[PDB]
């Protein structure tokens, strides 16, 4: 079952990538977000990533395609597993922690409309022991 | 990798939502 609220949440995730609001995610829009986070996929790789979600093969992801993928992922994952996978996405180097500076960068770029003050309070709350890193334990409490 | 990156974005956005809702209270 997919609630109205859940669909709206998935639309917010879709719209993060669909920055021109034209109802499709292109390779260019995917590349813009990935480059902003420090990755540099080739155009071929971006095309292959789009193709993992682009069910009708027209070269872009629309919201029915996005929703199919996101709803299936949610049904297939548990609250504990999805937080660990997300941590590993953001712990790109797999070091066991995300530095405060790295987390600030992720939050400003993915939050889009967050002020530096809001990101400040988020980082301060997340970094429980104040050592300038968010480890897995602190990430789980932040995300729970 | 692809699905996980999209789902990770959703999960951090959910964290943003809950943070804002508590700040507004
Ligand atoms: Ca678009
Ligand atoms: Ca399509
Ligand atoms: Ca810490």
């Amino acid at each position: 079952q997919l609630t109205e609220e859940q669909i709206a949440e998935f639309k917010e995730a879709f719209s993060l990538f669909d920055k021109d609001g034209d109802g499709t995610i292109t390779t260019k829009e995917l590349g813009t977000v990935m480059r902003s986070l420090g990755q540099n996929p080739t155009e071929a790789e971006l095309q292959d990533m789009i193709n993992e979600v682009d069910a009708d093969g027209n070269g872009t992801i629309d919201f029915p395609e996005f929703l199919t993928m996101m709803a299936r992922k949610m049904k297939d994952t548990d609250s504990e597993e999805e937080i660990r996978e997300a941590f590993r996405v953001f712990d790109k180097d797999g070091i066991g922690y995300i530095s405060a500076a790295e987390l600030r960068h992720v939050m400003t770029n993915l939050g889009e409309k967050l002020t530096d003050e809001e990101v400040d309070e988020m980082i301060r709350e997340a970094d429980i022991d104040g050592d300038g890193q968010v480890n897995y334990e602190e990430f789980v409490q932040m995300m729970t | 990798v692809t699905v996980g990156k999209f789902y990770a974005t959703f999960l951090i956005q959910e964290y943003f939502r809950k943070f804002k809702k508590r700040k507004e209270q």
